[PDB]
């Protein structure tokens, strides 16, 4: 368990690790925005 | 052997042989499986049930609990393929 | 068929008194048992020592009788051998060996009651597989 | 090397080297004169040469001779840590083996490609020394029995065994359905387990009194394996060295 | 077998004889390539100069 | 059997050195275009 | 170097083979013999060698 | 109330839509996307 | 504990079901685990002597903590499934556990091979591009037509 | 002109009937010794104990086997992962008793196939073509390595490798199913999809190309005789084939850049086989397939069987029977 | 029927819902992810485990006075095995029994002595092993406090 | 306080991340608005130092 | 005695393979 100070901020930590995967996708969505130039 | 004659005394029936059955057979009798059945199965062949009570070391309490079930035990001729597997039959 | 009132009644004491487990109890047990007991007693069998099973028949032949909630709870408080000659707390999970096994450092009474209730109740549901083994 | 030298070596220094089978030597010939009630705490029996009784013709005549044979199993044959109580009936030392690693599965290959498996064992041994003090020149001798190479729990390739398995050859159902069914096959369907006999003769050599250790040379002749009564067993002759420590 | 071992030389003979093969190759290779110090081509994997 | 080990250790180092010094002998230059 | 320094003078590292059970200890005397160190590098990768 | 669910869905929420918001703004302000 | 004389009970094959001899002569555990006789663990070393597994230490000087450690390790083996059922493939799903060793080994083996594939691809392309025929052949300087027939 | 130079030249020559190259210096001797030992052992190898329980198994033709039952039995379980060359045995007979030829053949075969990949690339470089055929050949090489080397490494014994034979292969597959549940692993599914798709695309591409063949032959002469080696124009009409394919399924759905079509043809089975070899490699470290055992439960709690439970039943049947005498304890670890 | 939306639009279930992360009422699931509670029921921190720890320390002594006999003979595996097989519980026992600063510091001294004994026994140096055993004896019999 | 202090830090980090990537891209935008970004960076590092000081003290 | 037949078949197949590599129709352009 997190220290008692940050147990309130726990839900952000619940999603933080999966962020990078989304960066990947962003590349794809960015390429889609520019018409796969 | 293709047919052991004393199948019923291996643990299937209420009568259990003391010179052939594995330690798992001494589970129908409460208060006997550890420290009592092990002594019986860890020692040599017995000509009769009375030979159990001379088993070296056999404590009193063990003698009493054996006397409680003396009727169910029986003594048959030993068979090597079964006496070798008294401690660990193989099945679990 | 449901998990009705009739099937949730289990023996609570040697006498034979039969109490009833609330559905919450059932859930908590199944959870606690799977979390702590499950690794070695999955399916109602003892993985390390298959001779001493967990099915009601073997509990009925233990010394003393272990086929009721009270004796199971006491066994958790103080475990003994199959014939009850001595204590095996140093080689088995127990409240007495809480220092040795850190898993029980948090278990409460209700927790023990629910675990014992689950152990008693599961053979009433499955009725042939609790402790049966591969074959079943 | 002696036990006092192996105890200096650590386990990492010994692994793989292959000296785990070797028997420690004994130096400084002396007499023990065991106190009655003492017993041999350790005992290693190492075979140095194997031979199988065979028929071979020298000059047009055939006679029973023991032919040499190389061992197929790598480094398993040696026995060790055998314990037994020494007693004196009429002033004679009797080993009387009691417990310890005393069996060892071993396979040896004869000239011509024949493979002869056998159980190199010392069980229920009863030695009869030629006196008392284990002193240079002592002899023990004795007899022992050899258990079945395969126990009851073993299954044949077709699934037949003694304590467990099919009682008949399920692959051939036409052998059934006929009054006298599987009979020619009864010799193989039926699994019998019989104990054999072995004769060992141990001669003592240099004996250390300070460490209470004895060493010498043994000659043993044991009956080979019978495949649960399917084949007649062979005769195996073995010779080698030994070592034992007496605790008083 | 499992005796660790620097490379797998157990007998000085084995090392001293795995030696001449590599040295024979070094000599035959030196026969072509000798007295080379400079000639820097400065190009992508050219090595055109012999 | 030490002789057999010696002969195999030769063959192996023989061919391995052949490989190593063959790929060291200006292989990238060996090519259709020059 | 930083890892070595951490294990030697910055609280130590966890050692299972420590006497009395696994615990954090300082590695006071690391083995510096080149032969024993490179025995790992130059040994066989098969069973019993690792 | 499983505030855990109402806490874990909406944060996954904000995070998943954020980068696409950056894409919004870049295409809106005629950026060197 | 039952009183059986360990190191004297022949196994079903006659090989010894508790103690065996390693192909180097060392004394090891019997059964199918004879393939793993090279093991060295902190909870089993106290029982090992220069000759291998000492018998006098096993018979007399055994420790309860070793028993607990062995039971815990047997009950938690690096066996599992993709959905992390745990145990043997035929076991019912009550436990929920897959050892981190399995995860690390499988994932990194997969990554390592695909990076070997990356090496193959990039080495080939880099050398072809340096040579100068990574786009095609030429159609006017085809090297096959300039070579002797065969 | 030195000697080394002359050699290097002959070696990298592209006018030899079979290209040698520098990778050939590793491929030829190694593959040749592997095949010689394999041919000899398949005919006259004595029985070998594989489970290390002194129960030798015969796999040679001269020991009452046929082509299907015969095999090169893998090394003994007592050896495990240890290196067992000829010179480590005390006698050749003992080396044969413990299954050394399996180790010899498998190690040489692996080195040979790796050198074969290298040689494919080397000839591609010499002939001035694009160097990626050996990348395609990597997939069978990866599969062979996983089945012959990686799985024994993970399991801890060479006795767990695939025996070199037909019935041995079937036994290996069945035991793999029992102990690992290969079928319910998504990578095996990907491999089956890849192989079925490879066959589908091969058949369809062949049919489409052969169907649209320019009429340049009579009827009493093989259609194949219309094409002449070293042509300058396409012997088939892409337009007609694409029209047929588009009308068959859909207009949008269709490949036109024949280059893209051939790249897809190369891509599908290769990625399938790569994923399958990864399934085997991952499962060598006991990461088995999905276990949906007793997942469906009624209100009371009783279990309702699905199709997966019958698979578990068959797996139990195989498991309790494989290596009947090898086991002494309840768990197969 | 019998829906079960993430514990927000239905109910518990004799077995089906998992989102829960609560819905138990028993009390505090230590963390939203732990079925177990906090250390406030049944087992107490220092019931009578201190007696077991003291017995472990006494038998640790009894084990450690037989090391000089084993080093007098040239046996090194026995020293390591004796120092690790029963001293295993002694590290945790000594760490838990120590509560004051002096006990902590000199238990650290004792651990240093044992580690030196182990290292010297591995290196096979009789003098260093004997001196380290003497220092370990001094620390351990000066620990009983 | 810590809990709150950080909350802020999270909010200011979100406001910074949503606007830095948009700035840099949009040509020119950067330079013109450099000093405000520097001020917000100093605010960010000050918040981090304040959070660290909280903990320390509170332990 | 069937081992002879199996060996003959395998060696014959290998010989056929040998003849198909070194005695092939040379393809000309
Ligand atoms: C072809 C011929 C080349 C063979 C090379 C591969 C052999 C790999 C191998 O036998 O690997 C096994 C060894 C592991 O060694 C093990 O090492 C273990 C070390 O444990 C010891 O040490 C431990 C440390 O405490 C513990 O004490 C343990 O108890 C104790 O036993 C034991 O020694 C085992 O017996 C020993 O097998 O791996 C290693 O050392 C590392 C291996 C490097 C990685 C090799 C990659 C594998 C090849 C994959 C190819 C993919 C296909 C690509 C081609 C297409
Ligand atoms: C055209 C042809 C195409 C052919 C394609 C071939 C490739 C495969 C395609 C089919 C893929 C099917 C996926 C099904 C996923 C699923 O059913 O998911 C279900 C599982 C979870 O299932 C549950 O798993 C739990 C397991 O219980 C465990 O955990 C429980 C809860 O704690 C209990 O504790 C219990 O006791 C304990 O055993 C549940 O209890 C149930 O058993 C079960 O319902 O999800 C998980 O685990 C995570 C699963 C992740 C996905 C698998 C890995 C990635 C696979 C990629 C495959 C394609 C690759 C393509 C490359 C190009
Ligand atoms: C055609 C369709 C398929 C085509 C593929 C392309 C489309 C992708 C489709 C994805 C399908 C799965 C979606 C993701 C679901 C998921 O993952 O499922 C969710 C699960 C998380 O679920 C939790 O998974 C847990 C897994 O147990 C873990 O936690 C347990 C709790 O104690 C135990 O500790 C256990 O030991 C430990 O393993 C339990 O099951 C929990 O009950 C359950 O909630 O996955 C997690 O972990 C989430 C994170 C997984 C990342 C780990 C990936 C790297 C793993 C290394 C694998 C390398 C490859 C090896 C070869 C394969
Ligand atoms: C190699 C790195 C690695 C390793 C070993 C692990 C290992 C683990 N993670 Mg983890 N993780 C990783 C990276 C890694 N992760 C990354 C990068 C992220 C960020 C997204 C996460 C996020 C994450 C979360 C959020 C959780 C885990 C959890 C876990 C544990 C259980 C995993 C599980 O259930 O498997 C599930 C297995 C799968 C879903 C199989 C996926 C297979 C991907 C293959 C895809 C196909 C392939 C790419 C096709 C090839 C294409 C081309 C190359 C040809 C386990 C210890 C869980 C846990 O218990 O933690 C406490 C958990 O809750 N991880
Ligand atoms: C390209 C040629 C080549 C190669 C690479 C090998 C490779 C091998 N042979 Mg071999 N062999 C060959 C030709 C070759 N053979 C030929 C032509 C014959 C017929 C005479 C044989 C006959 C033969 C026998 C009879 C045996 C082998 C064995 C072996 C293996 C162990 C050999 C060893 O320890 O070498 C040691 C060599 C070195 C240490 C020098 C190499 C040093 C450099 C740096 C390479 C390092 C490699 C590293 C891992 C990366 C190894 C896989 C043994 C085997 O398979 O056991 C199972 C075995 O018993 N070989
Ligand atoms: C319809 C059902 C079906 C189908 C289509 C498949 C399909 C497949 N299974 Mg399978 N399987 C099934 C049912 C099925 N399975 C069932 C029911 C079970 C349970 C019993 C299994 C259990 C199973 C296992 C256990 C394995 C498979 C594997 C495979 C794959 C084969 C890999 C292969 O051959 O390429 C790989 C190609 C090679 C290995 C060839 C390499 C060739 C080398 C490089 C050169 C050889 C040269 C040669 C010696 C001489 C040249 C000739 C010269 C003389 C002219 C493939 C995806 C295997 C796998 O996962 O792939 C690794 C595998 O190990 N399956
Ligand atoms: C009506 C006939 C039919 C249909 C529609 C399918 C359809 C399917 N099968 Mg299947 N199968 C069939 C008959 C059929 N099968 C038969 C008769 C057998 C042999 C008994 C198999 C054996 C089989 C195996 C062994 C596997 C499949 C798999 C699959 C899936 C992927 C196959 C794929 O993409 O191939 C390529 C086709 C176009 C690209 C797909 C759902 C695979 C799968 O992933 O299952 C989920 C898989 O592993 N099937
Ligand atoms: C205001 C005064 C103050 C105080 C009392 C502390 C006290 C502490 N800081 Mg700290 N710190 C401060 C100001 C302060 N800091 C400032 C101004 C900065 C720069 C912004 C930092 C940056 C900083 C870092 C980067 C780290 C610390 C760490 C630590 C702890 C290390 C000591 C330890 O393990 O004890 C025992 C303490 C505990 C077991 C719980 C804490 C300790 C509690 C370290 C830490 O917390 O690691 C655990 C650490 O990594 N501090
Ligand atoms: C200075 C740095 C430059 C170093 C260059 C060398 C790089 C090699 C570094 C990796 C170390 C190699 C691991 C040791 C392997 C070894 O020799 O022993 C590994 C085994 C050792 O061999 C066995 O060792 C046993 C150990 O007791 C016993 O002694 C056996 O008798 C002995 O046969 O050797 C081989 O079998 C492997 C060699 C086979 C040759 C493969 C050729 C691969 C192609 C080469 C490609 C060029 C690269
Ligand atoms: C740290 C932090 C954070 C985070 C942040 C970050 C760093 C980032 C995020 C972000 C992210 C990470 C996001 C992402 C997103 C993504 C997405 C949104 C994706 C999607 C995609 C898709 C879905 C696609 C699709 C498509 C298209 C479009 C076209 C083609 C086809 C396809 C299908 C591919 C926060 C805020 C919490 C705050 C605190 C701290
Ligand atoms: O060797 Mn072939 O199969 Ca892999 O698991 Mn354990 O070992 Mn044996 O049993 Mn199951
Ligand atoms: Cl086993
Ligand atoms: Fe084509």
């Amino acid at each position: 368990k997190l220290p008692e100070a940050y147990a309130f901020l726990n839900p952000i930590v619940d999603v933080m690790p999966v962020i990078p995967v989304l960066f990947f996708l962003l590349a794809f969505v960015w390429q889609a925005a520019v018409s796969f130039r | 052997v293709i047919d052991y004659e004393n199948i019923g005394y291996l643990g299937g029936s209420s009568i259990v042989d003391i010179n052939n059955a594995n330690i798992r057979a001494y589970l129908k009798m409460p208060g006997m499986y550890p420290t009592v059945a092990g002594k019986i199965v860890s020692h040599g062949p017995y000509s009769g049930v009375s030979d159990l009570y001379k088993i070296p070391g056999l404590s009193s309490a063990e003698a009493d609990v054996i006397k409680k079930y003396e009727s169910r035990l029986t003594a048959k001729t030993p068979s090597p393929d079964y006496v070798i597997d008294r401690i660990n039959n193989g099945l679990y | 068929i449901d998990l009705d009132e009739a099937t949730r009644t289990v023996v609570v004491d040697n006498a034979g008194n039969t109490t009833v487990l609330t559905p919450e109890q059932v859930k908590r047990g199944k959870r606690l048992f799977n979390a702590t007991c499950g690794a070695c007693h999955v399916g109602g069998i003892t993985k390390t020592n298959p001779n001493v099973g967990l099915d009601p028949e073997a509990l009925s032949l233990a010394t003393p009788r272990r086929d009721n909630i009270n004796a199971l709870v006491d066994y958790i408080k103080n475990p003994t051998t199959y014939d009850g000659l001595e204590s095996i707390a140093e080689v088995h999970p127990s409240i007495k060996s809480a220092d040795i096994y850190p898993r029980m450092r948090s278990l409460t009474d209700e927790d023990l009651y629910s675990i014992a209730g689950h152990i008693m109740l599961s053979p009433k549901i499955a009725s042939e597989k609790w402790g049966g083994g591969k074959i079943y | 090397l002696t036990k006092s030298q192996i105890n200096e070596l650590s386990y990492l220094q010994v692994k793989g080297t292959g000296l785990a089978n070797r028997c420690a030597e004994v130096v400084g010939e002396d007499s023990i004169k065991p106190k009655p009630g003492a017993k041999l705490v350790d005992m290693c029996i190492e075979p140095k040469a194997w031979a199988v009784e065979e028929e071979v013709g020298k000059a047009g005549k055939t006679e029973k001779k023991f032919v040499n044979s190389k061992v197929m199993t790598r480094q398993t044959y040696t026995l060790d840590a055998i314990e037994g109580p020494i007693t004196v009936d009429g002033g004679k030392i009797t080993f009387s083996e009691k417990e310890g690693i005393d069996y060892a599965a071993t396979t040896v290959q004869l000239p011509g490609g024949e493979r002869v498996p056998f159980l190199f064992t010392v069980k229920d041994l009863v030695a009869k020394g030629n006196g008392d003090t284990f002193k240079p020149g002592f002899q023990m001798g004795g007899d022992f029995n050899t258990p079945s190479y395969r126990t009851g729990l073993f299954l044949d390739p077709k699934g037949r065994g003694g304590t467990t398995g099919y009682d008949m050859a399920v692959a051939l159902p036409a052998l059934q359905l006929g009054e006298e069914g599987d009979a020619e096959l009864f010799g193989e369907n039926n699994k019998v387990f019989d104990i054999t006999q072995g004769r060992i003769e141990m001669e003592v050599n240099k004996v250390n009194a300070e460490d209470s250790e004895i060493g010498g040379v043994f000659v043993a002749t044991q009956l080979s394996d019978t495949d649960m009564g399917s084949k007649t067993p062979k005769k195996v002759l073995t010779k080698g060295i030994f070592y034992a420590k007496v605790e008083q | 077998a499992r005796f660790a071992n620097g490379k797998p030389q157990s007998i000085e003979a084995k090392y001293i004889m795995r030696s001449p093969a590599e040295w024979d190759r070094f000599m035959r290779f030196m026969d072509r390539y000798a007295e080379a110090n400079g000639l820097g081509f400065s190009s992508x994997x050219x090595x055109x100069x012999x | 059997m030490l002789t057999l080990k010696i002969l195999v250790y030769t063959t192996v180092i023989f061919f391995v050195s052949l490989f190593i010094f063959g790929f060291l002998s200006s292989d990238p230059s060996r090519n259709p275009n020059r | 170097f930083l890892l070595v320094i951490k294990a030697m003078y910055l609280g130590g590292v966890y050692d299972t083979w420590a006497p009395g059970g696994g615990d954090v200890r300082y590695i006071t005397t690391p083995t510096l013999n080149p032969i024993v160190i490179f025995g790992y590098v130059f040994r066989s990768p098969f069973g019993g060698d690792g | 109330d499983t505030r855990l669910l109402v806490i874990a869905a909406p944060v996954l929420v904000a995070a998943s839509w954020a980068l696409f918001n950056i894409g919004r703004l870049a295409i809106q302000q005629i950026q060197r996307l | 504990r039952l009183g059986a004389n360990v190191s004297s009970a022949q196994g079903p094959t006659g090989l010894g079901k508790y103690l065996m001899r390693s192909p180097s002569g060392e004394i090891i555990f019997g059964g199918e685990t004879m393939r793993f006789w090279d093991l060295r663990a902190p909870w089993v070393e106290p029982l090992r002597g220069p000759n291998g597994l000492d018998i006098n230490k096993i018979k007399n000087d055994i420790q309860p903590w070793q028993e607990r450690r062995a039971a815990e390790y047997m009950t938690h083996a690096p066996l599992g499934s993709l959905n992390s059922v745990g145990g043997v493939a035929t076991e019912i799903n009550s436990v929920n556990y897959v050892s981190p060793r399995s995860w690390l080994c499988c994932s990194h083996f997969f990554l390592a091979f695909f990076f070997l594939v990356g090496h193959w691809w990039h080495a080939g392309r880099a050398r072809a591009a340096a040579a100068g025929f990574e786009k095609g052949i030429d159609r006017d300087f085809e090297p096959v037509l300039s070579m002797t027939p065969l | 002109v030195s000697l080394w130079e002359r050699f290097c030249a002959w070696i990298t020559s592209t006018e030899n009937r079979l290209y040698i190259g520098w990778f050939g210096c590793l491929m030829f001797p190694t593959l040749l010794t592997a095949t010689s030992c394999f041919i000899i052992a398949f005919i006259a190898a004595p029985p070998v104990d594989i489970d290390g329980i002194r129960e030798p198994v015969s796999g040679s033709l001269l020991y009452g086997n046929n082509i299907i039952s015969g095999a090169v039995v893998p090394s003994s379980n007592a050896i495990g992962m240890h290196f067992y060359p000829i010179w480590e045995a005390a006698s050749v007979d003992e080396w044969l008793y413990n299954g050394g030829p399996y180790q010899l053949i498998v190690l040489h075969f692996l080195l040979g196939v790796s050198a074969y990949m290298g040689r494919e690339w080397e000839l591609s470089y010499r002939l001035g073509m694009r160097p990626w055929i050996f990348v395609a050949f990597s997939a069978p090489v990866a599969a062979a390595s996983a089945v012959f080397l990686v799985y024994p490494i993970g399991q801890g014994s060479f006795s767990d490798g695939m025996p070199l034979g037909i019935s041995g292969t079937f036994n290996f597959m069945l035991v793999f199913q029992a102990e690992h549940n290969i079928l319910m692993h998504p990578f095996h599914m990907a491999g089956v999809a890849g192989v079925f798709g490879g066959s589908l695309f091969s058949a369809m591409h062949g049919s489409l190309v052969t169907s649209s063949l320019i009429r340049e032959t009579t009827e009493n002469e093989s259609t194949n005789y219309g094409y002449k080696f070293g042509q300058e124009e396409e012997t088939y009409n892409i337009v007609a084939a694409h029209g047929y394919f588009g009308r068959l399924i859909f207009q949008y759905a269709s490949f036109n850049n024949s280059r893209a079509l051939h790249f897809f043809l190369a891509l599908w089975p290769v990625v399938g086989i790569w994923i399958t070899a990864m399934g085997i490699s991952t499962m060598a470290f006991n990461l088995n397939g999905f276990n949906f055992n007793q997942s469906v439960v009624d209100s009371q709690g009783r279990v309702i069987n699905t199709w997966a439970d019958i698979l578990n039943r068959a797996n139990l049947g195989i498991e309790v029977m494989h290596e009947r005498n090898a086991h002494n304890f309840p768990l197969d670890l | 029927s019998v829906f079960g939306l993430i514990g927000d639009g239905t109910s518990y279930s004799e077995g089906a819902a998992y989102g829960t992360d609560q819905a138990d009422k028993l009390y505090s699931p230590y963390s939203v992810y732990s079925p177990e509670g906090e250390k406030s029921l049944y087992k107490p921190d220092s019931a009578e485990y201190l007696a077991r720890k003291k017995a472990v320390l006494a038998e640790t002594k009894n084990r450690l006075q037989k090391i000089p006999g084993y080093v007098d003979k040239k046996e090194w595996f026995n020293v390591k095995d004796e120092l690790t097989r029963y001293m295993y519980e002694t590290r945790g026992a000594v760490r838990s029994l120590s509560s004051s600063v002096t006990q902590k510091e000199k238990a650290e001294v004792f651990f240093r002595a044992l580690e030196d004994t182990y290292g010297a026994a591995t290196l096979k140096k009789g003098d260093a092993v004997k001196a380290s055993n003497d220092k370990a004896i001094a620390a351990l019999d000066a620990f009983t406090a | 306080m810590i809990t709150a202090l950080t909350a802020l830090f999270v909010l200011v980090s979100l406001a910074l991340v949503v606007t830095v990537p948009v700035a840099l891209a949009t040509p020119g935008e950067w330079e013109t608005s450099k000093d405000q970004f520097n001020k917000i960076f100093q605010l960010w590092v000050g918040l981090v130092v304040a959070i660290a000081t909280a903990d320390g003290i509170s332990t | 005695m069937e081992a002879l037949v199996y060996t003959f078949l395998l060696i014959g197949t290998l010989m056929v393979i040998f003849f198909a590599v070194f005695f092939r129709e040379t393809p000309r352009i």
